[PDB]
């Protein structure tokens, strides 16, 4: 059956949700049916799907795969965790959707690395990525691998910085950098939106976070105040996730390829992540 | 069982220098304190008859080899391409020429080198997870302001402010091929050098304004120091990736490892070490 189900998460300009036209149900303009799962309430996990509309960068992506590797879709929001988190062994997020069969594919802002690799099967990867920080420009720091991270309780005063956990950036500084990771869980951010705004006002020095996304939001902060350092480090790129020994895989990594070979890659990333700053 | 390993004279992705009197590779060190490690490569000095002789072989992709060896637990000899090429298919039942011939008929089992992965030799070969990204930049005298690909002075050409790349180079060919890129390839057309060489002096005498080159190539370039430079954002991104037959049992582990490498900066510290002037 080529009927896939396929998981993605909201993270602008990756994926964009937007609220679907009442009076008609159905996704219009650069938009595509999309679903996710809302409970009534916190006495049991009863819920309801609900009918929304998803667009952006690997939406477009999607788009096109669908059409050269010819499948149809019933796209999904993931709602038990986020990207991907393995928790007492059992991975949850996107990865854990592929991982445990409720997805064929995922398709979003997810970060290839090897732990995720174990489990399931990555495409070529369709953006470039990895790890950058963010600071208020005047802010001296050369990279993730900096000193004034490393031994943060060198130099006076400490330097303060986070990241948003249980993504591949912290699973990256936790392997890594043990003290770092245990000096940074004081400045876990909860999502990227408020990292800025602790940035802007004087409460952060530092943003560590996937590049791609710091690239994205240094190129439209008003005033062009927030910039990234240099630079990436641990570079990998967004890839799609497929199940192990997937049938899907070797088309789709050929259709991107093509997508490259065509000049439309180098389209898609000026139209979806081009920056004013 | 030595895995027989072919390369390419690219710097700084591979050097190839000649053996000393005794046979034996120069001992040097790079910027870091560090030996360079040299492997002896066999291959063609110089229509020509293919004379093949022992030359010393070292840069990026070799210490990339030597940790991969190493990582994987396998022996390998180097040579050189012997009709000195990357790999494009030509016919005269069409057949590839270049590292991707020799991977395809057996007489290499890896190519490490920066071998960008495209969807033609994908068809044919498998590619590793890339272990550099790739990308074209431009090299300019130093003092001119070009903004990358969408460049008003690009976009639209006089004689005012001339570009070229290398007559039927990768990137000639690229351009050609986007009906997008028309206008801008009649003016690179009738401006088009015979070699990089000869397009980077052209830069260095004004006789040319903007050379469109492999992004790493004109870093290096630049590296002298400098009446050239490089300008703008990156643009036609994709990847070099170690590649392998489809049936190899290597290829797995190879993509893990350079996955590995990437995320415990290994791959950062080949880049201090090669890459960053
Ligand atoms: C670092 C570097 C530089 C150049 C100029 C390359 C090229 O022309 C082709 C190819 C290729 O066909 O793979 N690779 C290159 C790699
Ligand atoms: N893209 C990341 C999420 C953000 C980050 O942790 O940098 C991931 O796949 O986990």
């Amino acid at each position: 059956d080529n009927h896939l189900s396929i998981v993605t998460l909201e993270e602008a300009p990756f994926v964009i949700v937007e609220d679907i036209d009442p009076l008609t149900e159905t996704c219009v303009r650069n938009t595509v049916p999309c679903r996710k799962f809302v409970k009534i309430n916190n006495s049991t996990n009863e819920g309801m799907n609900v009918k929304k509309c998803c667009k952006g960068f690997c939406i477009d992506i999607l788009k096109k795969l669908s059409r050269t590797v010819k499948f149809t879709y019933d796209l999904y929001l993931v709602t038990n965790g986020k990207h991907g988190k393995k928790v007492n062994n059992v991975w949850n997020g996107m990865i854990g959707e592929v991982v445990y069969q409720r997805a064929v594919m995922a398709v979003g802002s997810l970060t290839i690395n090897e732990e995720r690799s174990e489990v399931v099967d990555f495409s070529v990867p369709f953006v470039e990525t990895g790890i950058s920080v963010m600071v208020s420009r005047g802010t001296q720091v050369t990279g993730l691998s900096d000193k004034k991270f490393q031994r943060p309780h060198d130099y006076s005063p400490p330097f303060r910085f986070g990241t948003v956990p249980n993504g591949s950036t912290e699973r990256n500084i936790r392997n890594n950098y043990p003290y770092m990771h245990q000096y940074m869980t004081r400045f876990n951010q909860r999502g990227v939106e408020d990292a800025l705004v602790s940035l802007k006002t004087g409460k952060l020095d530092a943003f560590i976070y996937d590049a791609a996304v710091l690239n994205y939001k240094a190129g439209r902060d008003e005033g062009c105040k927030l910039v990234t350092i240099g630079y990436i480090f641990a570079t990998t790129g967004y890839g799609i996730a497929l199940q192990k020994g997937s049938p899907w895989k070797r088309q789709i990594d050929l259709a991107l390829l093509q997508f490259v070979g065509d000049g439309e890659m180098e389209e898609l990333e000026t139209l979806w992540l081009t920056g004013i700053c | 069982t030595r895995l027989k390993i072919v390369t390419i004279h690219q710097e700084p992705f591979v050097y190839v220098k000649p053996t000393m009197s005794d046979g034996t590779c120069k001992e040097e060190f790079t910027v870091n304190g560090d030996p360079v490690k040299k492997v002896i490569c066999t291959g063609p000095n110089d229509g020509s008859p293919r004379h093949t002789v022992p030359q010393c072989c070292y840069g990026f992709c070799i210490d990339l080899l030597i940790k991969l060896a190493r990582t994987m637990n396998f022996t390998y000899e180097v040579h050189l391409v012997a009709d000195g090429k990357f790999g494009t298919q030509e016919r005269v039942k069409k057949e590839w020429n270049g590292m991707m011939g020799e991977l395809l008929s057996g007489q290499a089992d890896m190519i490490v080198a920066p071998l960008t992965i495209n969807n033609e030799r994908a068809q044919y070969i498998e590619f590793s997870k890339p272990f550099k990204y790739q990308g074209l930049t431009i090299l300019v005298k130093k003092g001119t302001r070009i903004t990358g690909i969408n460049d008003p002075r690009l976009r639209n050409p006089s004689d005012k402010f001339i570009y070229a790349t290398v007559k039927q180079s990768s990137v000639d060919i690229y351009f050609r091929r986007q009906v997008e890129l028309s206008t801008m390839y009649r003016h690179m057309e009738k401006h088009n050098y015979e070699s990089a060489a000869e397009a980077i002096q052209a830069v260095r005498d004004n006789k040319l304004h903007a050379f469109i080159w492999d992004s790493a190539v004109l870093e290096f370039e630049a590296s002298q120091k400098c009446d050239l430079v490089t300008t703008g954002e990156l643009f036609f991104r994709s990847g070099f990736g170690i590649g392998m037959r489809k049936d190899s049992p290597w290829k797995q582990n190879v993509s893990l490892s350079i996955l590995k490498s990437h995320e415990n900066g290994f791959m950062e510290d080949l880049d201090k070490t090669w890459v960053r002037y």
